[PDB]
RNA sequence: GGUGAAAUUCUUGGAUUUAUUGAAGACUAACUACUGCGAAAGCAUUUGCCAAGGACGUUUUCAUUAAUCAAGAACGAAAGUUAGGGGAUCGAAGAUGAUCAGAUACCGUCGUAGUCUUAACCAUAAACUAUGCCGACUAGGGAUCGGGUGGUGUUUUUUUAAUGACCCACUCGGCACCUUACGAGAAAUCAAAGUCUUUGGGUUCUGGGGGGAGUAUGGUCGCAAGGCUGAAACUUAAAGGAAUUG
């Protein structure tokens, strides 16, 4: 009763991949005791599991949702929170989504998101205990429901031209009303 | 540079830059002496040749047209000059 | 060796998580849950919690009907829309995985479009 | 109040004996009572399943196929082929930034009175040695590799019936007969015909199919 | 379904959902880039036809035929007008709902014209590079697009000649990019916004403190909406821009 997990990683990911390689797979394969392979030639990550190891499939889906959190452009230590954790979740959207900016638009829309030195994007990290990863046009959140809720009504304000002192103090707000409870 | 001799520049330089822009324009194209293998016949074609040129003798082809310098056909004898 | 597959759709969007598991031909279905039927307060549907309990519901309905793996087909409400699904899905399939029944070929089948039409909003952007 | 799951009976669906694996799983259906049969609620169904599990290797794992149910005896439904995709994770994956995208559609005719309508794709590639970072094409290019490769396409389509063109399409040499056609024009890696799928069908024939089938 | 929460709505004639097939109109994702083309507005599926363009190459031909341009003329996004078609999506108007301190969450559903097209109108946009057009000179560097030249350079012919793709060097014409000040500027910044108190290459258009005012009136174009041209009386000591500091 073996079970695997097949999973691609885009170019750009897997450069830092096999830099970071000592650092993934030793985990998964003692905390959580699977089989993990690189196949370089198709691309891929290779996930398997027999019943010689731990009885737990959810175990499995962790390590895959492990990998293909980390392959999105996430950092190592918030993949590996999502790893031990079981409330984290991803959301995703595009920013054509919201609004169908164009030119110009889009790419000043992605310096609001952003601010500068990431400064403006730093806050939305820091109020809402989340995780902000913005692509070339795509943006991906990820937390826990409710937080993931609070930074998606934040960054989609921010979309349609809301000015960052607005989000600053809607944002100090809701962080002094969730940390209360 | 800005210490030189811009009266007699060095024939590398003076043939690396273009036709047009050299010191004293001029063309850098040639005329070649062509013989076909089917006869004995010499044929002064254009190296910058527009037409499929073919000589009287046999007629078949001497050159192809090209954007720039005309491609020869299969292999003739021909001096650049 | 003669394990029976079916194939189960998981229809994650922003209001209710569809978890439905038919057989390898796609008429003839076995079980439909929604989020809602587990969860009576009408504001926590498309909480990934109503998506585990629908998908614990079905796993047990589906193990009781006699079929015991499901190739999984998760798609978001698409087109137009966010074509990418949320976290309701990731939790129905995390809970269809947990209940011991064996899961391959997950596939995203999500309706994407070569440029189809207009989307609600109109130059402002659905503000949210 | 009824409990519907009781009367239905299960049906056993078997693949085209030109694939290797010709068992491919379940389906279930009603008991055929009167003025509703059990034989004309199956006649059509469409089943949709992945390559490697009718050929094992883990080589055509992006691939899958649509059979259609034809012929129904004994719990025994017989199939045949109606249709090819990928699945979407290998489009998405295939296609990347800084190289140009090549797609081409042909609709044809087989020895027998099918239709066809096939997809072909194609993307570009750099050869080790260009330090240039993209490896785009001119548009001249790509019209002639789109003439090439339709070229090929119906001329290995129309050579033969539909069995030998999924007997041809299961190894993939089509992407190799394309890739030794189309090198003297430009590199063209990762070619793959993306899409095939029945259109029009002729009479049913069933003396065709059960020579397909009747085996093992 | 729907929102922060509700309500309208559809449904035990089965809604939402899953599978098969058909119809309709619109649009061409991902490839998509500090990339291409066009006088600008603008232009992205394949194939065919028709004419058109630029750059390159040319030891072709005419020989000043040229630059800018009141008069006059072609085109000109979106919205809008007039008759026919088509009407899938979205949707001004309108219809209805809950309107709960706050909507930070001023929204929901349906939907007219319209969006699409044919035949005529209109001629405006932050129509922006907020930088007229033609010509000359002045600085380094790395990319990239189209053509051309050179390489007993690399690779694929099925035997290694040709062509294609790549690499290196040069050149012409492009879209651009990073640094700098011999210079310029109020400054932000500029290879032009430089070659200007050491002021003159050629030529069109425009402005002269702010309100009143794009207003009144006249003329003219347009079926209309409106467009083009366009004041004064009076009144005021400001108005404005560029950076630093909180
Ligand atoms: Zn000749």
């Amino acid at each position: 009763k073996f079970e695997s997990r097949k999973i691609m990683v885009p170019p750009h990911r897997m450069t830092p991949l096999r830099n970071s390689w000592t650092k993934i797979y030793p985990p998964l394969v003692e905390h959580l005791k699977l089989q993990v392979r690189m196949n370089l030639k198709t691309k891929s990550v290779e996930l398997r599991t027999n019943p010689k190891f731990t009885t737990d499939p959810g175990a499995l889906q962790k390590g895959a949702d492990f990998i293909k959190a980390f392959t999105l452009g996430f950092d190592l230590d918030d993949s590996i929170a999502l790893l031990r954790l079981d409330d984290l979740y991803i959301e995703t959207f595009e920013v054509k989504d919201v609004k169908t900016l164009t030119g110009d638009h889009l790419s000043r829309a992605i310096g609001r998101i952003a601010g500068k030195d990431g400064k403006t994007k730093f806050a939305i990290e820091n109020a809402t205990r989340t995780r902000i990863v913005l692509a070339d046009s795509k943006i991906h959140i990820l937390g826990g429901f409710t937080h993931i809720r609070m930074a998606r009504e934040s960054v989609v304000s921010l979309i349609l031209g809301s000015p960052p002192g607005k989000v600053y103090g809607n944002l100090r707000t809701v962080a002094s009303r969730l940390k209360e409870r | 540079v800005l210490v030189q001799d811009l009266l007699h520049p060095t024939a590398a330089s003076e043939a690396r830059k273009h036709k047009l822009k050299t010191l004293v324009q001029g063309p850098r194209s040639y005329f070649l002496d062509v013989k076909c293998p089917g006869c004995l016949n010499i044929t002064t074609v254009f190296s910058h040749a527009q037409t499929a040129v073919t000589c009287e003798s046999c007629s078949t082809i001497l050159c192809t047209p090209t954007g720039g310098k005309a491609k020869l056909s299969e292999g003739t004898s021909f001096r650049r000059k | 060796n003669s394990q029976v597959f079916g194939v189960a759709r998981i229809y994650a969007s922003f209001n209710d998580t569809f978890v439905h598991v038919t057989d390898l031909s796609g008429k003839e279905t076995i079980a439909r849950v929604t989020g809602g039927m587990k969860v009576k307060a009408d504001r926590d549907e498309s909480s990934p919690y109503a998506a585990m309990l629908a998908a614990q519901d079905v796993a047990a309905k589906c193990k009781e009907v006699g079929i015991t793996a499901v190739h999984v087909k998760i798609r978001a409400t698409g087109g137009t829309r966010t074509k990418t699904p949320g976290p309701g899905g990731q939790a129905a399939l995390r809970a269809l995985a947990r209940s011991g029944l064996r899961i391959g070929r997950i596939e995203d089948v999500t309706p994407v479009p070569s440029d189809s039409t207009r989307k609600k909003g109109g130059r402002r952007g659905r503000r949210l | 109040v009824v409990d519907p799951f009781t009367r239905k009976e299960w049906f056993d669906i078997k693949a085209p004996s030109t694939f290797e694996n010709r068992n491919v799983g379940k389906t279930l259906v009603n008991k055929s009572t009167g003025l509703k049969s059990a034989s004309d609620a199956l006649k059509g169904r469409v089943v949709e399943v992945c390559l490697a599990d009718l050929q094992g290797s883990e080589d055509h794992s992006f691939r899958k196929i649509k059979l259609r149910v034809d012929e129904v005896q004994g719990k025994n439904l017989l199939t045949n082929f109606h249709g090819m995709d990928f699945t979407t994770d290998k489009l998405r994956s295939m296609v990347r930034k800084w190289q140009t995208l090549i797609e081409a559609n042909v609709t044809v005719k087989t020895s027998d009175d099918y239709v066809l309508r096939i997809f072909a794709i194609a993307f570009t590639r750099k050869q080790a040695n260009q330090v240039k970072r993209h490896s785009y094409a001119q548009s001249s290019h790509i019209r002639a590799i789109r003439k090439v490769i339709s070229e090929i396409l119906t001329k290995e389509v129309q050579g033969s019936t539909l069995a030998q063109l999924t007997s041809k399409l299961i190894p993939e040499v089509i992407n190799k007969e394309i890739e030794n056609a189309t090198k003297d024009i430009f590199p063209l890696q990762n070619i793959h015909v993306r899409k095939v799928k029945l259109l029009k069908q002729p009479k049913f024939d069933v003396g065709a199919l059960m020579a397909l089938h009747g085996e093992g």
